[PDB]
């Protein structure tokens, strides 16, 4: 119940004298103001303008701009004087079971509009968190009231939506932003905000974000206000990510020295930096395909690190798994080095 | 009626935790402004992160409002994060008016001390990020972990990060001597040093084992036998017998050795831990160390999975025996 | 519950064979004057694994979106990982080329495809791939092992590349 | 009431072995703030006898007057599950591992009932009700996390006494709080003395060498030794020097299966061993026990070179069995791989 | 506010690890340049039939075979021939005492076959003979009591009898508990007042609406009295209350158990309880006579179902209904309903089978039962498809769909019928040439071991569709397993996954099919050289044949490769011996079984051995001499042998 007023005035809430919310500073307004996914937005606008709008399924990684996009579509489709009478938005915050489908959804989809005649819109944020039986009712509500109203389901994981609910809709994936067209946003914000940053900072910003603007701006303002300068070292310190030099030294110890000295040095650096074995495995995996290895060596290393990353999940002793990670390289590539 | 030892002699306020210099300094600076930011403590267990955050909560609030204004929660709940989020929502929704007679009114924000934050999947981590953003100016979050790399980018970027380097052996030996003289327990240095050794640099396990020993053998000295059998540590004579049995190359005495270990009620995980700790710090070749360590990792995965102890130890000792006797 | 199954007659419905979905797709197309090529037919049948509802919805979506039925438009609307890319994955792994296979999979991963539909598409292409029976069996076994690893909760690039390495090494090891 | 139950000690001073352990337990309960007790040791070492002894030393004599009650509770998937429980007014003992992977309800809601019952009951003796979860090693990880948060939450109302044969499947935050009670299997002379005391209390006079043979055949399992002594008492009134120790009947079935596999190497014999293993599995004997028995039986016939390979094969397929669901696939596939290894070994 | 979230680290000067540099070794400085150039997909078009089973040619005229079957009514001679054929198939069945009854029952229909062939008399029931005679004797005694009461009333104007006022009937689903109750009531003219779970049955409603059914007479005693008032709220005939599915209690049924306990106490008329839950015999507190319906014999019910087929003028075989009964766990209701649906659809396959022990046989019921006819052509047979070599894409898809349809039920199809499906001889249980023969046996054993290794891989390291041991533990355990279905209207609200069900089903089906194809092909190429060994004079076929039980040869295919009646008698044995008073407190379960049960069996076998020796009588009295109250039937079961 409720829970919309807190967000509704949480978005326009700031100190406006000291706080600097750089994520909330730059927000899209309409379809022409979201400079990304131009094919999807032009397709949706063409569907709207021909009155041939089908049931939409907006899915993808979070922060890519699904909810703001469908809010822009709803505001352009219906004016402000009839927004509340024609648009029904629900999230997973108002979860009371499967009665949400039989409650507001079934009552709203089974009646006409009140004031001005037209087709209504239903927006369902976080539809994958909905249970299987509630979705099995939502597909029937969709099937029998498709002419009067259309449904737009926003989800993060496509696999958690049943095949029938997918098959009643057309699917649109909000893919990650290619780093190129992402970089102009970063240079615009640094040129506006007067921040000292090198190109290694831009590489780190486009690497940790992996195609988003929200966490990118979060990392950028956090590193800027914590240090005053934005570089590779300061970003990976503020984020607390595995530093590239540290992973390079780890690989050097596993690739040059004997078992015991490498083990002691790695354990000392792990307790010095608080660095887990899962992130070591991920970054070493990224490192393996860049360092020129033979095919058999690359295959053996990838198999062993996949096995270790599986063993770490069930909750064994990470000390033994770390020593086995060292063993995975000592078996092949140090033998070849000795050869 | 009484309390366990670990929560009894923890420091009452800030600046009483030794061996830390800048963490307590920044904590005192934040407390003097009466505004604690979102805090992240990472370090190995038994270092004082929980003690530091509890001391900060006691310092900023009043002791009668200390328990009412903090909420301790763990992230390893079996029902997903829905129950955790509903508990955080219930705690943040409820507001308790407070008054301090010491002269400083209580700050409005509430404290959620969340432990084992590094055992958290990325979806749950993003849900916690949006939960913290929902209560940014009403509840300041505390995250306790050993590994900061497991926490994903947004929560790690928005939290004040503090590293806790584990204490040295001399410092924890002195603290355990203070505990022993405070609780009237007859103690030799050798017992406290052996307690430090078997706790593996964790003060919490050392304090727990000391309290367990002084309650198991009341009004008596604390020998090494009780500490060994309470900490679960395998005797070194057993480990050397295992090593000699594998070096012999005979399977029958190997079977006899593991049957003796199993029938003595010795845990297979502890035997694997001690076997690995002896193997990696010996004069074995790197190939032998590599194969033995790979088999140790596979067997430990099998044990955490829940396979049979006797068969797993038989297989690990057979691999060790073949690797050692291959050179012979 | 078992009492209703005792009180009823249990009729079993199977997945529609691709010939049937093709015939009814052709019926709908000839009744709706849809311009098409055979590549679009194969793409629609691929995107709807024995699901007439999904095939009809995808066909209507691409005809309403682009107006012509070929493979490119269908995979622009359905937005699956492209089966030619996954076929080139499997073909490189048959030749035990870990470098090109991981190149294409890094391309797939950087496009935003999740682990779940990536391994699903790998299994779906690998089921009808042209190779030997024993290599198909070992490929299916390793794909299923990696898929249960994705199911249990561990889902990173490392597991995907590890499956790639295992599939490559199944060829170079007797 | 057999000799394993009629003559079971109920006082801490009656335990002839582990006297230092018994004195330590008594001194611990004299303090009155004993923690959760994780008690481990092999089966037949006496863990159940020790926990009944510390229960009797803890509470009054009313812990002998026990009752049997069935509790039925609702799954989160909305299904009703029933489970037996041996309980008393002073303590409650519930096996939680009978619910498959749904042990988390029998961990959590049952502890809720004990907490509300302790809040309702008052006797001015002690401020906790002992909850005994026998066989805690077989609990799932999810159930053990639920167990951990319940001991964190319910510690001031109830005290937990966990009994297991191993702390391998036990997650480490559980062991970080429970007091460890390692009860090793008692030695050969301890079994001989216990058998002598039991036979003297039954009016019989057994020799020392028969008791030593019984202690050596029992493999340091006191309950098996007592039951075999009872069966030998059934066989002959006097304890003769040529008293045949009553061998376990499914054990000699397993030995005959071992002779069946080692004798002939053909898929027909493989199917016959499969049928015998199905017959042995239908007797509700847990699969790891047949795994260990098969290993111990076939390791007599192999040479020293094959033993390590057969051992690693057995451990690998035992782990596959524990991960799997139907034990028959993993077990019989071990039979098949051993059969192939044996056939390719005796051909050269 | 936006205060500084400073990463504070206790970075002391030194330690040689805080401020590190990239390595100077040439391996880690030779970074390969990343390439993003993949092949272009616009040039390569997806050809038809690439990722699917699309073929240019299409079959026409082979399918869409309408049946239009007009079955001629059987004459007396052919019917009598079928009667003698079934009598020779089942020599232990009294087939003459039932055929006038079903012929009278049969003599444009609007009835289900469950009610069309409803048994009017309890003697017309099949199986559970002791139970129905117990019920009939109890109700006859209640009729005698009612007639005696009427005689006493007309004249006016109980430990020795031990007539308890209630029978509680328990058994599996659809064995005919309600059929037995109704048949007895119509045979002796009782009047049933039924309380179902479909009705609102709360305590105040049931007492205020049905107490005077027991406490008083019937106003209508002559005429229409064989009619059944189903209680609901929005010769003389005697009342009889019946509670159908007593174990089903909702939150709306407030205080139902206390109400039927008041009915227990204050009745003067018979009260009958019917439930399929075995645990309700323990939970309910009251005095009642217990009647247990066992699972009926497979051959008797199979003969009765063949018989129902005959009276509808179709002939058939016994084995197909045997496997049909096996698939339904001998459920008579499910089998009768599916038989009605199957017979009234005109039949599946017209194949003639001349048997003496004539129209054409109608075998193929279990194939359509599992939906295998929707996968295969009507010309194709299951075992014919499985024995021959699979080469085409459509045969592969048919194999995968068959295995998938068997994988959702968690049933291993190729595993259970592995003997009858491998290209090897199967028989019922009752020198360089030798080197080559042993090599052939070795190759066959290697193929079998490889296949069973993949099967172990499939169970262990592949996801199953339905999560095994979800509510109980694994099979063959005596903890529990009586997991009754849900009883509350609240929804599950679970967070289970859906994708990893049909994904894992396809994965397991494909892997099982490929592994079995590899194994069968290896066995085939191994025995392709068997002709050379046969020419050499040495025949290893004694070492290659498969010995399988007689009960598994009575079916076309099995869903299980073990014996479940064996497991049922075992589980009954451990549950009955370890429910005795003294041994009811052994808590360590695994220890309890493997220590107490074999020693108890040794004690029982030794006791029988001393009793066969004509020794003293007191040697029988060790079990009673230690106050070990074990019933004699289980002691005799324990004293036989170990299987
Ligand atoms: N393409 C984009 N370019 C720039 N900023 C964007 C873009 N998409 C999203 N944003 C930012 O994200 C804010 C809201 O995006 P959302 O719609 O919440 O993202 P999302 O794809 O819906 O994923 P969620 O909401 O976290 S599940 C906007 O106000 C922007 O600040
Ligand atoms: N430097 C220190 N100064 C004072 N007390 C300390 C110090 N290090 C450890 N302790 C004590 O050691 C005990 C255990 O430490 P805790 O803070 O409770 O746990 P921890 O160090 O956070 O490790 P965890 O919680 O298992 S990750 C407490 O009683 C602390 O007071
Ligand atoms: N032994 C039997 N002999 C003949 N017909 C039977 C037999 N058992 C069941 N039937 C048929 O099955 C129909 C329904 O049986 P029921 O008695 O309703 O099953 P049930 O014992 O009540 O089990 P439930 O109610 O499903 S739990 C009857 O009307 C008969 O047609
Ligand atoms: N001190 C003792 N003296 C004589 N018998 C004992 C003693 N301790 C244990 N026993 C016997 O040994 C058996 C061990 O079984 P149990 O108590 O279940 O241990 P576990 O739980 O380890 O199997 C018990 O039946 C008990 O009768
Ligand atoms: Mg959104
Ligand atoms: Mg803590
Ligand atoms: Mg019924």
């Amino acid at each position: 119940m409720e829970t919309s007023a807190l967000k509704q005035q949480e978005q326009p809430a700031a100190t406006k004298i000291r706080n600097l919310p750089w994520v909330e500073k730059y927000r899209p307004q309409t379809l022409n103001d979201l400079i990304s996914h131009q094919d999807i937005l032009s397709t949706i606008q063409k569907f709207i303008n021909e009155d041939r709008l089908p049931h939409l399924l907006l899915y993808g990684p979070p922060g890519t701009g699904k909810t703001s996009t469908i809010l822009a579509c709803a505001k352009q489709l219906y004016k402000d004087k009839e927004f509340g009478s024609m648009v029904l938005e629900l999230n997973a915050s108002d979860d009371r079971g499967i009665d949400i489908i039989r409650g507001p959804i079934l009552s709203f989809a089974s009646t006409r509009t009140i004031f001005k005649k037209g087709f209504k819109l239903v927006i369902l944020d976080e539809a994958d968190a909905m249970t299987q039986d509630a979705q099995n009712a939502l597909r029937r509500v969709i099937e029998k009231f498709t002419e009067n109203t259309r449904f737009c389901l926003i989800c993060n994981y496509l696999s958690k939506i049943i095949p029938a609910l997918q098959s009643r809709c057309t699917r649109f994936r909000f893919g990650p932003l290619t780093p190129e067209l992402m970089v102009p946003r970063l240079e615009h914000v640094v040129e506006e905000e007067k921040v000292d940053i090198s190109e290694d900072g831009m590489k780190a910003l486009v690497t940790l974000s992996s195609g988003d603007m929200r966490r990118a701006l979060n990392i950028l303002q956090s590193t800027n206000m914590a240090f005053g300068k934005v570089t590779e070292e300061t970003v990976y310190t503020c984020t607390g990510h595995p530093l590239k030099s540290d992973i390079a030294n780890i690989l050097d110890w596993m690739l040059n020295q004997d078992f015991t000295t490498a083990y002691r040095n790695i354990t000392e650096l792990k307790t010095l930096k608080g660095l887990a074995l899962h992130d070591i495995l991920t970054e070493i995996h990224l490192f393996v395909h860049r360092v020129d290895f033979p095919s058999s060596v690359r295959i053996h290393l990838l198999t062993k690190m996949a096995d270790i990353e599986y063993r770490l999940s069930v909750g064994t002793n990470e000390k033994i798994q770390l020593s086995s990670l060292i063993a995975a390289f000592q078996v092949t590539r140090d033998l070849i080095v000795a050869e | 009626k009484p309390v366990p030892w670990v929560e009894k002699y923890r420091p009452k306020c800030v600046d009483e935790v030794a061996f830390q210099e800048e963490v307590v300094a920044v904590l005192k600076k934040s407390l003097e402004g009466a505004d604690l930011p979102n805090l992240l403590f990472y370090g190995p267990p038994g270092t004082g992160k929980t003690s530091t955050i509890l001391a900060a909560a006691r310092e900023l609030f009043g002791p009668e409002l200390f328990r009412l204004r903090v909420l301790e929660l763990n992230a390893s709940d079996e029902r997903g994060i829905q129950v955790v989020r509903e508990k955080v929502k219930n705690f943040a929704q409820l507001t308790v008016s407070g008054s301090r007679s010491d002269g400083k009114p209580c700050p409005p924000f509430k404290i959620v001390i969340l432990d084992e934050a590094d055992s958290m999947t990325s979806a749950a981590q993003a849900a916690l990020r949006r939960t913290m953003e929902k209560e940014s100016k009403t509840t300041r979050f505390c995250l306790i972990c050993n590994y900061v790399s497991r926490i994903i980018e947004p929560l790690t970027s928005r939290c004040s990060k503090f590293r806790f380097k584990p204490l040295s052996d001399k410092i924890q030996q002195q603290r355990l001597l203070d505990i022993a003289k405070k609780e009237n327990v007859k103690i030799s240095d050798e017992g406290i040093a052996y307690l430090v050794k078997v706790s593996e640099g964790d003060l919490r396990k050392a304090i727990t084992f000391l309290q367990s020993a002084t309650r198991l053998t009341g009004g008596k000295e604390i020998t090494e036998k009780v500490i060994t059998d309470i900490a679960g540590v395998i005797p070194a004579e057993k480990i050397d017998g295992v090593f000699a049995a594998c070096q012999s190359g005979s399977f029958d005495k190997l079977e006899a050795v593991v049957k003796d270990l199993i029938d003595e009620g010795h845990a297979a995980t502890q035997l694997v831990n001690q076997l690995h700790d002896v193997v990696v710090e010996n004069n074995l070749s790197d190939k032998q160390k590599s194969i033995i360590t790979e088999k140790l990792a596979e067997v430990d995965k099998c044990l955490a999975d829940g396979a049979d102890e006797h068969l797993q130890l038989i297989s690990l000792c057979a691999t060790v025996m073949q690797q050692l006797s291959q050179n012979c | 519950i078992e009492p209703i199954q005792s009180r009823c007659a249990v009729l079993r419905y199977t997945k529609l064979t691709d010939a049937q979905i093709l015939t009814r797709l052709m019926n709908v197309i000839e009744k709706e004057r849809v311009p098409y090529t055979d590549d679009g037919l194969e793409a629609i049948i691929f995107t709807a694994q024995g699901d007439m509802r999904q095939a009809l919805n995808n066909l209507q979506s691409t005809f309403s979106g682009f107006g012509f039925i070929n493979s490119e438009n269908v995979f622009k609307v359905c937005d699956e990982p492209h089966p030619l890319l996954v076929k080139e994955m499997i073909q490189h792994c048959v030749n035990a080329n870990i470098d090109e296979a991981y190149k294409i999979l890094a391309h797939l991963w950087h496009l935003g495809y999740s682990p779940e539909d990536i391994i699903g598409n790998i299994f779906r292409v690998c089921k009808t791939f042209q190779m030997a029976e024993y290599l198909k069996l070992e490929f299916i076994k390793e794909i299923g092992y990696t898929h249960m690893k994705i199911a249990e909760g561990v889902n990173s690039l490392l597991q995907m590349a590890g499956l790639l390495a295992r599939l490559c090494q199944k060829t170079m090891a007797p | 009431s057999l000799w394993v139950d009629k003559y079971r000690p109920c006082s801490l001073g009656r335990l002839d072995y582990h006297k230092e352990q018994a004195a330590q337990l008594r001194n611990l309960v004299q303090c009155g703030d004993f923690p959760h007790l994780l008690v481990y040791g092999p089966s037949g070492a006496g863990k159940k006898t020790r926990i009944m002894c510390i229960l009797r030393e803890l509470y009054g004599v009313g812990v002998e007057k026990l009752r049997i009650e069935h509790q039925t509770i609702t799954t989160p998937s909305k299904k009703k599950i029933e489970i037996s429980t041996i309980a008393s007014n002073y303590h409650l003992e519930v096996n939680p591992s009978d619910a498959g992977n749904s042990d988390r309800v029998v961990i959590q809601e049952m502890l809720k009932t004990v907490a509300q019952s302790q809040q309702l009951e008052t006797n001015s003796q002690r401020d906790f009700k002992v909850v005994l979860l026998t066989e805690v090693d077989k609990l799932t990880k999810d159930a053990q996390h639920a167990l951990r948060r319940t001991m964190e939450k319910y510690m001031s109302t109830c005290r937990l006494i966990l009994c297991c044969n191993s702390t391998s499947k036990v997650i480490p935050p559980i062991r970080s709080r429970c007091l460890a009670v390692r009860v090793p299997a008692p030695s050969i002379e301890d079994i001989c003395h216990v058998l002598s005391t039991v036979c003297k209390k039954e009016g019989l006079n057994l020799p020392s060498q028969l008791a030593h043979r019984l202690a050596e055949k029992s493999c340091r399992n006191l309950r098996k030794a007592l039951l075999m002594c009872e069966a030998c008492r059934v066989q002959q009134y006097p304890f003769t020097a040529d008293q045949e120790i009553p061998e376990t009947d499914w054990e000699v079935y397993l030995r005959e299966t071992a002779n069946a596999i080692v004798s002939q190497q053909t898929p027909q014999r493989l199917l016959e061993v499969r049928g015998r293993l199905y017959e042995l599995l239908t007797h509700c004997i847990p699969p790891e026990i047949i795994m260990k028995g098969l290993l111990s039986e076939l390791l007599h016939n192999c040479d020293g070179q094959l033993k390590g390979e057969v051992a690693q094969m057995a451990a690998y397929y035992e782990h596959r069995l524990q991960l799997g669901s139907k034990a028959i696939y993993h077990l019989e596939a071990f039979v098949a791989k051993f059969m192939a290894l044996y056939k390719k070994f005796m051909e050269d | 506010s936006f205060q500084r979230v400073v990463h504070v680290q206790q970075k002391d000067d030194g330690c040689c690890l805080w401020h590190l540099k990239p390595p100077s070794c040439p391996l880690l400085t030779k970074f390969k340049e990343l390439n993003t150039k993949v092949i272009d997909l616009s040039k390569c078009g997806i050809a038809l039939g690439e990722f699917s089973t699309l073929n240019s040619k299409l079959k026409s005229g082979n399918s869409a075979a309408v049946f239009m079957r007009t079955r001629k009514e059987f004459t007396e001679e052919v019917r009598n021939l079928l009667l003698e054929e079934i009598r020779w198939s089942n020599p232990e069945f009294s087939l003459k005492k039932y055929f006038p009854l079903l012929l009278k029952k049969q003599i444009t229909e609007d009835m289900l076959w469950t009610e069309k062939y409803q048994p009017q008399t309890a003697s017309e029931l099949i199986g559970n003979e002791l139970a129905i005679k117990k019920l009939h004797s109890w109700l006859k005694d209640w009729k005698r009591r009612a007639e005696l009461e009427e005689r006493q009333n007309l004249k006016g104007k109980e430990e020795e009898s031990r007539l308890c006022n209630t029978v509680l009937i328990t058994g599996p689903t659809g064995v005919g508990k309600t059929a037995a109750v109704y048949a007895c009531a119509q045979e002796l003219g009782f009047k049933i007042f039924e309380v179902n779970a479909s009705s609102q049955r709360s305590g105040r409603q049931i007492l205020s609406q049905l107490k005077e059914a027991t406490q008083s007479h019937q106003v209508d005693k002559q005429g229409v009295n064989s009619q059944k008032p189903c209680f609901f709220n929005s010769k003389n005939a005697t009342s009889l209350i019946l509670f159908e599915e007593v174990d089903v209690i909702f939150d709306e049924d407030a205080g139902f158990l206390n109400a039927i306990k008041t009915f227990m106490a204050t009745t003067k008329r018979p009260v009958i309880l019917t439930t399929s839950d075995p645990t309700f015999s323990l939970m309910f507190d009251g005095c009642f006579e217990e009647i247990k319906f066992s699972t009926p014999s497979l051959l008797n019910v199979a003969s009765y179902l063949q018989m129902i087929c005959l009276t509808e003028n179709f002939r058939t075989d016994v084995k197909d209904f045997v496997t049909l009964l096996t698939a339904n766990t001998c459920d008579i209701r499910k089998s009768i309903l599916y038989l009605q649906f199957w017979i009234r659809s005109g039949g599946g396959v017209l194949e003639e089978r001349p048997l003496t022990l004539l129209p054409k046989c109608d075998s193929g019921c279990a194939e359509t039962l599992f939906g295998l006819k929707n996968i295969f052509s009507p010309s194709e047979d299951l075992f014919s498809f499985l024995k021959h070599k699979i080469t085409m894409k459509e045969e592969w898809h048919k194999f995968i769909q068959l295995l998938t349809e068997f994988q959702m039920r968690n049933v291993d199809f190729l595993y259970s019928n592995l003997e009858f499906i491998l290209p090897l001889p199967v028989d019922t249980i009752p020198t360089t040439a030798g080197k080559k023969c042993s090599a052939l046996v070795s190759h066959c054993l290697n193929s079998l071991s490889e296949f069973m290794d993949n099967m172990s891989f499939l169970d262990a390291l592949l996801t199953d569709v339905r999560e095994q041991n979800k509510y109980g533990r694994n099979d063959f355990s005596w903890t529990n397993g009586k997991v009754t279905s849900g009883l509350c209207d609240e929804f599950s609200l679970e967070s289970n996954d859906g994708w990893t069900s049909q994904s894992s089903g396809e994965l397991k089906a494909a892997a099982e099919a490929l592994s079995f194809t590899k194994c069968s092909s290896a066995i085939s190429k191994a025995l392709e050289t068997l002709n050379s060994c046969k020419k050499l004079g040495r025949d290893p076929t004694n070492d290659l044949t498969f010995y399988v039980s007689q009960k598994r040869n009575n079916v076309y295919f099995s869903q299980s490769a073990a014996n479940l009646d064996n497991a049922w008698k075992r589980i009954s044995v451990i549950k009955s011996v370890f429910s005795s008073r003294s041994l009811l407190y052994v808590g360590n379960r695994q220890a309890s079984i493997i220590e107490y049960l074999p020693t108890l069996r040794n004690i029982c076998k030794t006791e029988k051995l001393k009793e066969q020796g004509k020794s003293k009588r007191r040697f029988l009295h060790y079990f009673e001499g230690i106050h070990l109250d074990i019933p004699k039937e289980t002691v005799n079961t324990l004293a036989a042998d170990f299987p």
